[PDB]
């Protein structure tokens, strides 16, 4: 947060760096995407990954809830894909 | 004399510059983190291909190669941590070296798989030389042109020494 | 008699594979040597003499925890200047056959190697030879039935286990280098499954991990990797580049006036490698 | 019997406080610590031990090390093992602890000005001239006099910031290690272990990545990346009474310690010096 | 290439 402050007293700033931080995330995300576009996606996911899936998310979300903190088509669409809401269109 | 060995730095400097457009490769993201991988040269693996490597040497003259950069405007009583900076980066270089030379035959399989041609020997060390002197330039660019004629410093000399001879012990040892 | 009928006794049971080792020729008497430590019902099948001898291996505990919890953990013997085949720390079914000089050693040994790794074609050529090979009918093919039967009792003790942990959600184990950003890992889960299911209990109990999440706590145990595997198979080798000094002080004045009574690290280096998962305890 | 308990030359001027000083004995030793084991334990976290690296027949060469006291979830100050100059006055509660003890750590740190304003501040203390400043002089010599041998500028090539890969430029840990003080820079020596040591062209790698970290706020038990290592650690009642009179035992345990592990160490054609 | 050096 501070060294992108280092840029200005932006308003939202906090918000700014969890957005820098998932869109260098949905960089790779989109890489992995498309090595994996010709594969064949299963009716149902892989169980031995979704346990793994699983597990780490619940480090993450501990990680990032104990840190606490503080024009609107593209906006909102790329924040609805932020929030992992993929009802996103 | 040293003079020499800044006319060295300026020349591999323009060298750099020249056959980075000559050959078109100009990997200069990557850098000394570690072991490379043909992942980062596929393309340019390619454009070796076309040429026949044998004129490379199996050992690399680290000494000659580092101590032009050791001739900077330390002087400047500003910042030692440039020179710590440099020795930081002359012995991740020398680690370098010393892995690209341990597992040079994994990197052989590696380039096995990227462009399976009888060159490879030689195809490895190119891309571990050229990956290190996009480094190399980087770190050029990092610096600035404070060379003076003349400059010594023991320690930086002793370091380089020390680092060089097991870099050169490890290059040997690539038995054939 | 005296026994009830049948009855299956309770006692001891030697656990290391290797102490089955018997010389087929009866005239010749042997005695294969057994660490003590095979007759503790632990997750090691083989005992501490044969690990040593045979894989370049030390057992090894590491406390965890409130309730202090002890992993099972192997270490390294090889050191630093070994090269090549010597690195091999746990051969692979693909060069178990050379890394092991099965020629120098024992036919009951070979045949455990046979088994051990699923080498049927040469389990089967060891027991038509045996068969046409010595007084078989007497007593050598009794002998080989016994050993044959004891490793097959370990294996199938073994395996069964060794799927159910494989195919199991709870408990999730990855043998690789977490440092995915490292080429000497590679697919080390895939290699792991390529070994067998009993080679692969004893990869688990040597190897730790360098992270363990237990629930929602993880420990680091290491910031690097102590060893790798590959084709080969369990290689002590560092991934990242010069290998780890292994002095090796036992088996195969100033100074301490002032280091007296004091507390000493040791030098040996621990087996860690690849992720490892748990839901609760289990324990 | 040369005491060298440094942060032991600390007495309670105050008539009212009574300084028990119950710290390791170890300070009798002549090793190259200028701070016995439990004040190493109190104010730095660390625990004194020692390394062998040759053990064979009589080369003995038994490198020291000291290990961390720092979990895997403190940060920050928390962390920070030896505090930099700029922030060692807030990582330790100087006012939470003797003004002696304060002042042992402003000459360390070469806070004059600290120092100056100790004394001052003792200056109006009711039996100022008797025996408080014989205190003062008392505490200022001893701590000076150690200053003075640590440094050995008064009357080699270990590089700890040069381990560092993935780092993207600069080292400047040694930076730091040079603008602390001799006591300082003789304590990280003794108790940090350079990951690496050269000996006339030979290299033994200890650790295949080093564990302590240097920027400018210091010696820090952080990683060099990822999570933190993990580090764990009569008045008879009613509960100590026992119930009736009634698993890896067999084997030997490996610590689970974090010993300070970091830097490289170069040692030019000198063969195995055992003096 | 092993004999062209
Ligand atoms: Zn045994």
């Amino acid at each position: 947060r501070e060294t992108f402050n280092v840029f200005g007293p932006f308003k939202q700033i906090d918000f700014m760096v969890m957005f820098v931080i998932k869109f260098n995330f949905l960089c790779d995300m989109r890489n992995f995407a498309k090595l994996i576009d010709e594969l064949v996606p299963n009716k149902q996911p892989n169980m031995r990954i979704h346990s793994v899936l699983v597990m780490r998310d619940k480090i993450v979300k501990l990680a990032f809830s104990n840190l606490q903190f503080q024009n609107t088509k593209h906006l909102q669409r790329l924040i609805m894909l932020m929030n992992a809401n993929y009802n996103v269109i | 004399s040293k003079d020499i060995v800044n006319e060295k730095l300026q020349k591999i400097i323009v060298v750099t510059d020249g056959m980075k457009r000559l050959y078109e490769y100009c990997n200069c993201k990557n850098s000394l983190e570690t072991l490379p991988s043909a992942a980062n040269y596929g393309s340019l693996l390619k454009r070796l291909n076309l040429y026949n490597l044998d004129h490379i040497e199996m050992n690399v003259n680290f000494y000659e190669l580092l101590f032009p950069l050791t001739l900077y405007n330390d002087n400047d009583n500003s910042d030692k941590t440039l020179s710590h900076q440099l020795v930081n980066y002359i012995f991740l270089a020398s680690n370098y070296f010393q892995n690209c030379a341990k597992n040079f035959n994994y990197m052989r399989e590696t380039f096995n798989v990227f462009g399976p041609f009888k060159q490879i020997d030689f195809m490895v060390m190119f891309v571990i030389k050229f990956n290190f002197l996009c480094d190399m330039r980087n770190f050029a660019k990092l610096i600035d042109e404070l060379v003076p004629n003349k400059q010594p410093n023991m320690r930086i000399h002793s370091v380089l020494v020390m680092r060089d001879k097991i870099v050169k012990l490890a290059f040997s040892n690539l038995q054939f | 008699l005296v026994p009830v009928g049948m009855a299956p006794r309770q006692m001891r049971v030697n656990r290391c594979i290797f102490a089955s080792i018997v010389s087929f020729d009866a005239c010749i008497t042997y005695k294969s040597p057994c660490s003590p430590d095979a007759y503790h019902d632990d997750g090691w099948f083989i005992c501490n003499n044969h690990l040593i001898k045979r894989f370049k291996m030390s057992k090894m505990v590491l406390p965890i925890f409130d309730n202090q919890f002890k992993m099972t953990i192997a270490r390294h013997l090889v050191g630093n200047k070994e090269r090549g085949i010597k690195r091999i720390l746990i051969p692979s079914a693909t060069n178990y056959q050379d890394v092991f000089n099965l020629n120098s050693m024992m036919q009951a040994e070979q045949l455990i190697f046979h088994l051990i790794y699923n080498n049927e074609n040469a389990v089967n050529t060891i027991c038509d030879n045996l068969k046409y090979t010595e007084g078989f009918t007497s007593n050598t093919q009794r002998v080989i039935h016994s050993v044959y039967a004891t490793t097959k009792s370990i294996l199938d003790t073994t395996n069964p286990n060794t799927f159910c942990s494989r195919v199991s959600r709870d408990e999730l184990r990855f043998f690789d280098v977490t440092n995915a950003r490292a080429l000497r890992g590679g697919a080390g889960d895939q290699l792991f499954n390529n070994y067998s299911g009993f080679l692969q209990n004893l990869i688990r109990r040597a190897v730790a991990p360098e992270y363990l999440q237990i629930d929602t706590e993880e420990l680091r145990f290491r910031n690097c990797a102590t060893c790798i595997i590959d084709e080969t198979g369990l290689v002590a080798s560092v991934p990242d580049g010069p290998e780890l000094y292994n002095p090796i002080r036992s088996s195969d004045r100033e100074l301490d006036r002032t280091l007296s009574g004091y507390e000493e690290y040791p030098t040996y280096v621990p087996l860690f490698l690849g992720y490892q998962i748990i839901n609760s305890e289990n324990n």
